[PDB]
């Protein structure tokens, strides 16, 4: 009560920008790295790294990725019907969110 | 001869459109997402049109009343829809036999695994 | 106008309901109103004043202080 | 020399294309799938549709 | 208390459809307002003394009325009460 | 006297049908308008 | 008075029980295809004759 | 029809197709010292070809996916509003098409030249596939046999006296 | 979720807020008297621009053109249809809610003509008439016998009530040709003049 | 024109043109106004060739 | 050595028979290789006797549970033995699954040991 | 402090004595839901229980060969791993616990 | 509302309307005025200036 401004909304939304935009700077550079990682050159020291091309099955990405999205499609359903919905109606939404 | 249907634009591309009357003669008995759609747009487009006042600000108010109602219709149909798409995916992936052949060189590196450079990777010569 | 009936209750406070249209207590116990129809809410009262003033900034949880 | 040929096909697809497609094309923004003619739906700006269409 | 529970309708209108009360063995919600508590019943005659039921019915059901569905041609004038200015 | 197929199939029907109430009963929009 | 009643209310009737709901169904008559047991000369035959008694024993 | 038919990266329907995933697996069994110098600009060109197709497969499929996306969301447009929603299930539905394209045969006149090609080039291509890519010979046997090809290493042979190395598909003789 | 536009602000001091807050009777009574304020201040404002139009006339005509006056026109008969088919719908979703003393006999006589028209019998609708209308005929019948919303005879009333509301008195409108870069009056031939 | 009236009253015509329509009003699609300004920040942004003529508009000088 | 591919023919339950055996018991096999496969085969037969076990105990519980108790005979064993089956199971792949994978690290160690896969080469 | 409104009083923490508490008739009885409570509250433990302690358990300490879903993204040659060569300062445990 | 005609009378004899109304509210009819909701705004001292 009574503390929550229109100023004090939009300086948590800031904040949590600004939290998630330095956290991706490192993982940023670390994937920059990742990238054009160093290696030996090809002709005779690593003649291999030509067929190492690290790629992985996208079918089983697909199977691994069905709970993040799961998770994110119920939190905008649980967003949502907030505006018509109580609390304990949506405890059903919040415990299969967090199972 | 060519400019009569190439130069001579259409009348329709002209002037405004007029409402398409077939399309609210025969409505199903229900508050359906297409009936609440039609009344939604039926507003919008008066209050985007009207000289008159009081019936734009009564069709603020039934608007609003209608974009609650639409975005609950659209959560039922978020809610089946992805729900189904969910256990689709988890019941094809359940029956789908997926292939575990494929080939595992990226794995091994027989340089790295076992050192090619042994005892000389410390400074010996 | 549906109004209000009759209040069965021997509460004669509770008699305020049977002046008003069904209409104007949804509007104003429901709906918007819905987490204030028909509540004293002197819990508002009491947790604002919690915020406020100048307390203890050491908070375990909403309903406790750190022990 | 393609370059040439490609472009005079270019500036003739236009031609062919004006009539044929993109105007019948146009013909779909007379109204909305609810029946209700074309009406302006503000993404950001609100902007002043004042002239006629 | 009694005085303090309500059989609410929805807030969004469309939804009455979408209710478990359209069933006949469905749930009926009912809301103290005193506390924004949630009682939900089985609507069905074998869980409900038939010597209060319909006092508690008759006591709950204050607010679903017919205003919810709106004012046709002739009860849109008597919608609300005149206000008479100046009659002194 | 045994056991019956017709039986077995109403009790099937009975506990595909018996978490449908509460199911829409959680679905159900209040009447609570939080805007 | 409450334990006579077995902790439930005398005024309500209540709901049966699995166990109740599943004697109620495994004692309900069998009747059997009365299409069978006609006076029909068609139903003489000892394909029908087997099929009604294996069926309305 | 179209004015580019000489192109080696196009073809007609009666073509021998060949899925990406096909083409990438049967690039992992061969040998280029195995190839004369005509065989491995015909696999170069192809190459080329193929990179592009590869980089622009998304592309093609990305309007299915944001329909088949809109259409899981429900019947309301939040264009700049559901993005979320409408990327997520884009993140995941794109893919699915991809998979279906790319596992999709298209037919290319590099490919009826690399497989069906009389000289050496074309019997190594073919056995090499034979016995490395069992399946995928499998499915390019009878797709050849059912184009009027005529190749000792097809298992649909009749003319054949050693046994065929795999099961052979029903059929029209 | 969208801007409700329909609040009106009245200030309070802390101590009627903490009434108001600690008791519903007084909320209610002080809400009831400052929404007979804003009917009465909203009613004097409406008089007063009644006299100031009087005295003064109309700032000026309507550049509007016919396509668009004859589509607000059906706009707002539409609106009114729409309107009288969503009240139909809810009074007939609400049915157990609205009248529970009645509900159990209207219910059996609802159900009873259902059966009895859709068993041993093909149901042949004509115009807009569904089972769901049907059925909701049958329900309201001793309401529907009082005052029926007939639906032609409510087209025909929902039109000369859009006629005579005074907002389309076509001395009001200066008719053109809104397409035109140039402002020009109607050009619509004579007849079809006549005709609008 | 005229063989397409003769065909007019055929069933299974009429059927596959029932067919059609239903196709054609399947998919209604609502487009809502997602801006903080809704209902009323959009209709007032719609009001420029209707302000002219209102009252508070008119020349009406103090002295 | 095995085709590779979208279109190959799974590992059928056989050949990988065959092939643990062979890891197992054949020379031209390192014994590291040999040590891998017998690890595996000590290690995962825990977890087929642990699932079927706590599915007995699960399911013995669950035979009296508060709504599974006032069943008739047939739904309460049914349900009763759900959670048996469930564990035993999780026990079985879970052992399948582990020994297999290790047995199939020491295939891969064997083809590289013998230069078996082509492509690969120190 | 909070409790000492300036404006209202707060309301009393005895009921009024106005009310009466003695039993009357019963309106609704619906008692097997105690039961069905009872079932899920329990059936949800337990298979809490099995998927959040005993597999994570028996595949963490009683066992150092990986399942497929902990590699098989990786391309790492295959390796075992023990539970007692990591996390010197040991901050898993009060994770695990928390 | 119904305003008296002697009140009406006596309120154009004593004062006459010659300006505008600049207030939006004039615009609505008595169907939107009945849909409105009264919210109350706590108007006490004021110590913070930010
Ligand atoms: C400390 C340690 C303690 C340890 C304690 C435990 C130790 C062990 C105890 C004993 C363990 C079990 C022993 C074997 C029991 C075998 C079942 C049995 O007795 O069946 C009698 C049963 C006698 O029939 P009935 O129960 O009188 O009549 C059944 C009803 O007609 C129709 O039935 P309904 O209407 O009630 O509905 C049944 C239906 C209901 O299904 C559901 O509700 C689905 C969800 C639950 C499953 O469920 C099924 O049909 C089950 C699926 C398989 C058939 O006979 C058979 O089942 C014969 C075989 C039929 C095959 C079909
Ligand atoms: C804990 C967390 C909360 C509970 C979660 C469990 C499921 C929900 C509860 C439930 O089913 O209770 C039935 C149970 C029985 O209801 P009832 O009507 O009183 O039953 C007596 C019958 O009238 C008369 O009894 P009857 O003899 O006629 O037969 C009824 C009884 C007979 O049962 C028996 O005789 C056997 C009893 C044990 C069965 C256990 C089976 C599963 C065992 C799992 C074990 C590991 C766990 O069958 C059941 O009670 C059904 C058991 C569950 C079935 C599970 C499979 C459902 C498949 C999907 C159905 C809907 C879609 C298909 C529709 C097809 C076309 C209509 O009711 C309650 O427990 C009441 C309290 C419910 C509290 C939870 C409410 C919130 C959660 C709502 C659902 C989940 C969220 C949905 C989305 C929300 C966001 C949009
Ligand atoms: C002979 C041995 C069986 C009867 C011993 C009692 C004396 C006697 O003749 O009683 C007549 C008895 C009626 O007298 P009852 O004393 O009142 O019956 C006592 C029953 O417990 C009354 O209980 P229930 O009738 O409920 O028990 C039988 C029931 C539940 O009981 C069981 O399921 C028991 C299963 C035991 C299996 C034992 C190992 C094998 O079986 C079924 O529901 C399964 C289907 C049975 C009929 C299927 C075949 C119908 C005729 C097909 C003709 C096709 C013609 C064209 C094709 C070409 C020719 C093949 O008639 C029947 O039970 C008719 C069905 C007989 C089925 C026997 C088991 C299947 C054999 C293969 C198919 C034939
Ligand atoms: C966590 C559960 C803690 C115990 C609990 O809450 O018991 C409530 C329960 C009383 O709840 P209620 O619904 O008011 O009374 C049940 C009726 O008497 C009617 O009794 P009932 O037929 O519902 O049986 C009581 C019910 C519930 O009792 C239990 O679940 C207790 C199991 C042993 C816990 C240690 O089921 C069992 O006792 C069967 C347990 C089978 C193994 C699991 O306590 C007991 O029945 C005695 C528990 C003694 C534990 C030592
Ligand atoms: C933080 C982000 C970091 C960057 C991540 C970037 C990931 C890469 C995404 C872009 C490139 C995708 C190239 C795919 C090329 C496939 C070539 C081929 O032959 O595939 C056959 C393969 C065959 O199956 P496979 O994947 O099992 O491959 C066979 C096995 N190996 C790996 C040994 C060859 O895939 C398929 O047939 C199915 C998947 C098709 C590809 C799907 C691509 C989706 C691209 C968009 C994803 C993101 C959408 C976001 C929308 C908003
Ligand atoms: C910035 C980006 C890079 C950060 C690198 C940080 C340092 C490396 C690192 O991650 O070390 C981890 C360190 C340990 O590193 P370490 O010292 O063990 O590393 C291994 C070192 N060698 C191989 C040489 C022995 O901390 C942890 O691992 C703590 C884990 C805590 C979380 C545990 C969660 C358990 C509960 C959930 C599961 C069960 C649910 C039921």
């Amino acid at each position: 009560y009574s503390k929550f401004t229109a100023a004090i909304q939009r300086f948590w939304k800031r904040t949590y920008i600004i939290f998630w935009v330095i956290e991706a700077g490192t993982f940023s550079v670390f994937f920059y790295l990742t990238l054009n990682a160093s290696s030996e050159p090809v002709y005779m020291y690593d003649q291999i790294k030509i067929y190492k091309t690290h790629l992985f099955s996208w079918r089983w990405f697909l199977i691994k990725l069905l709970p993040s999205v799961s998770i994110i499609l119920l939190g905008y359903y649980l967003q949502l019907t907030l505006k018509w919905n109580l609390f304990n109606k949506q405890n059903t939404i919040v415990l299969l969110i967090t199972l | 001869m060519i400019w009569k249907y190439l130069q001579r634009t259409n009348r329709g591309n002209i002037i405004q459109a007029g409402l398409q009357h077939r399309k609210f003669e025969n409505l199903p008995f229900k508050q359906n997402f297409d009936n609440l759609t039609k009344a939604y747009d039926l507003r919008m487009w008066y209050i985007s049109n009207s000289p008159h006042e009081a019936k734009n600000l009564e069709y603020v108010n039934e608007l609003e009343a209608l974009h609650n109602e639409l975005n609950y219709q659209n959560s039922r149909q978020f809610l089946f829809r992805t729900v189904s798409f969910l256990l689709g995916w988890a019941l094809f992936y359940q029956f789908y036999e997926l292939p575990k052949t494929y080939d595992w060189q990226d794995t091994q590196e027989p340089k790295h695994q076992v050192p090619a450079y042994g005892d000389l990777e410390e400074g010996g010569d | 106008m549906n109004r209000f009936f009759k209040v069965s209750s021997k509460y004669q406070y509770y008699k305020y309901l049977e002046q008003y249209d069904a209409a104007f207590l949804r509007k104003y116990q429901s709906e918007t109103h819905w987490y204030l129809g028909r509540r004293g809410a002197w819990k508002n009262l009491v947790i604002k004043y919690a915020g406020d003033h100048i307390s203890l900034e050491e908070e375990h949880n909403v309903k406790y202080k750190t022990h | 020399n393609i370059r040439a040929h490609f472009w005079s096909n270019f500036a003739l697809g236009l031609l062919i294309t004006g009539p044929i497609f993109i105007i019948p094309f146009g013909k779909a923004f007379r109204n909305l799938r609810s029946g209700v003619p074309y009406y302006f739906r503000p993404k950001y700006v609100f902007t002043q549709k004042n002239q006629y269409n | 208390e009694v005085a303090h529970l309500e059989h609410l309708p929805p807030s969004v209108r469309s939804g009455v459809k979408d209710l478990s009360a359209q069933d006949a063995d469905g749930l009926v919600d009912v809301t103290c307002m005193s506390s924004q508590r949630s009682l939900v019943f089985y609507k069905g005659d074998q869980y409900w003394n038939p010597k209060v039921y319909n006092d508690f019915i008759n006591q709950t059901s204050n607010l679903w009325t017919r205003n919810y569905t709106g004012y046709n041609r002739l009860e849109v004038q008597n919608s609300v009460e005149q206000v008479k200015i100046g009659f002194s | 006297k045994g056991f019956n197929l017709a039986n077995a199939v109403n009790t099937v029907k009975s506990t595909l049908n018996a978490p449908i109430k509460h199911i829409k009963r959680n679905i159900e929009p209040t009447g609570s308008n939080y805007s | 008075a409450h334990r006579s009643n077995l902790y439930q209310s005398k005024d309500i009737v209540g709901e049966k029980s699995f166990h109740e709901k599943h004697l109620e169904q495994q004692t309900a008559p069998y009747s059997g295809v009365k299409s069978l047991e006609e006076p029909v000369s068609q139903n003489k035959s000892f394909i029908n004759s087997l099929m009604r008694a294996i069926h309305n024993h | 029809m179209d004015n580019n038919y000489h192109f080696w990266g196009n073809g007609d329907r009666q073509d021998v197709s060949l899925s990406y995933e096909d083409y990438y697996s049967i690039l992992d069994c061969l040998l280029d010292e195995k190839l004369s110098p005509q065989g491995l600009m015909k696999f170069k060109n192809l190459h080329e070809v193929s990179m592009y197709g590869v980089s622009y497969v998304p592309l093609y499929c990305f309007p299915v996916a944001y329909g088949i996306s809109h259409m899981l969301t429900g019947k309301v447009r939040r264009g700049h509003s559901g993005y979320r929603n409408l990327f997520s299930l884009m993140s995941v539905v794109l893919p699915f098409t991809c998979w279906y394209a790319y596992t999709t045969p298209i037919p290319r006149r590099l490919y009826t030249e690399i497989i069906c090609s009389n000289n050496a080039d074309g019997a190594y291509v073919r056995n090499r596939i034979k016995q490395q890519k069992p399946g995928i010979w499998r499915k390019l046997s009878q797709q050849l046999y059912n184009k009027n090809f005529r190749f000792p290493e097809l298992n649909q042979d009749l003319t054949a006296t050693e046994f065929p190395l795999d099961y052979v598909a029903p059929h029209k003789f | 979720f969208e801007t409700p536009s329909n609040m009106v602000y009245s200030m309070v001091n802390p101590d009627e807020h903490d009434r108001l807050l600690v008791d519903p009777a007084y909320r209610m009574e002080r809400t009831k008297a400052l929404e007979e304020k804003y009917k009465v201040y909203t009613s004097s404002l409406r008089e007063v621009e009644k006299q100031f139009e009087e005295r003064y006339g109309r700032a000026g005509q309507i550049n509007i053109s016919k396509v668009t006056y004859s589509t607000l026109i059906d706009v707002e008969k539409a609106v009114l249809k729409m309107d009288r088919l969503f009240r139909k719908v809810a009074k007939f979703e609400n049915r157990a809610f609205i009248d529970r003393a009645n509900h159990s006999r209207r219910e059996k006589r609802m159900l009873e003509r259902a059966q009895q028209r859709w068993d041993s019998n093909y149901s042949f609708f004509t115009g807009s008439l569904t089972e769901e209308e049907q059925k909701y005929r049958d329900y309201y019948e001793t309401e529907l016998e009082a005052y029926p919303e007939d639906e032609g005879i409510e087209q025909q009333l929902d039109q000369q009530e859009v006629l005579l509301s005074g907002r389309y008195d076509p001395k009001l409108y200066d008719f053109q040709e809104g397409y035109t870069k140039n402002p020009e009056d109607d050009q619509t031939s004579l007849i079809e003049k006549k005709a609008f | 024109l005229f063989l397409i009236n003769n065909y007019k009253a055929y069933k299974i015509n009429t059927f596959f043109l029932y067919i059609y329509i239903y196709l054609n009003n399947l998919n209604i699609i609502w487009y809502p106004i997602f801006k903080a300004y809704s209902i009323f920040g959009y209709y007032k942004s719609t009001r420029l060739n209707f302000i002219d003529t209102k009252n508070e508009n008119i020349k009406r000088i103090k002295y | 050595m095995e085709p590779f591919g979208t279109d190959e023919r799974n590992w059928t339950h056989e050949e990988k028979d065959i092939i643990t055996r062979f890891l197992k018991y054949d020379k031209h096999v390192n014994l590291k290789t040999a040590e891998m496969v017998y690890s595996a085969e000590v290690e995962s037969a825990y977890f087929g006797k642990a699932g079927a076990l706590a599915g007995g105990v699960i399911s013995a519980l669950f035979f009296n549970f508060p709504i599974v108790r006032n069943l008739p005979i047939i739904r309460r064993s049914v349900i009763g033995v759900l959670p048996f089956l469930y564990c035993y199971t999780w026990g079985k792949n879970t052992q399948e699954e582990l020994r297999w994978l290790k047995t199939f690290a020491a295939y891969q160690r064997f083809v590289v040991y013998h230069g078996q896969h082509c492509k690969l080469w120190v | 402090n909070y409790l000492d409104q300036p404006f209202v009083k707060v309301p009393n923490a005895n009921p009024n004595a106005s009310l009466n508490f003695e039993e009357g008739e019963v309106l609704y009885e619906n008692t097997r839901l105690l039961e069905w409570a009872k079932f899920w509250n329990y059936s949800v433990v337990v298979g809490y229980l099995w998927c959040a302690y005993f597999v994570p358990y028996n595949i963490f300490f009683k066992t150092h060969m990986p399942l497929e879903h902990a590699y098989d993204n990786l391309f790492f040659p295959y390796f075992q791993h023990t539970h007692f060569l990591w996390d010197n300062n040991a901050l898993h445990i009060p994770t695990v616990g928390g | 509302t119904v305003i008296n005609s002697e009140f009406l009378t006596y309120l154009k004899s004593n004062y006459k309307i010659s300006f505008s109304a600049s207030n939006i509210v004039k615009y609505l009819s008595d169907k939107s005025v009945n849909n409105s909701v009264i919210l109350y705004l706590r108007k006490n001292k004021i110590f913070n200036k930010s």
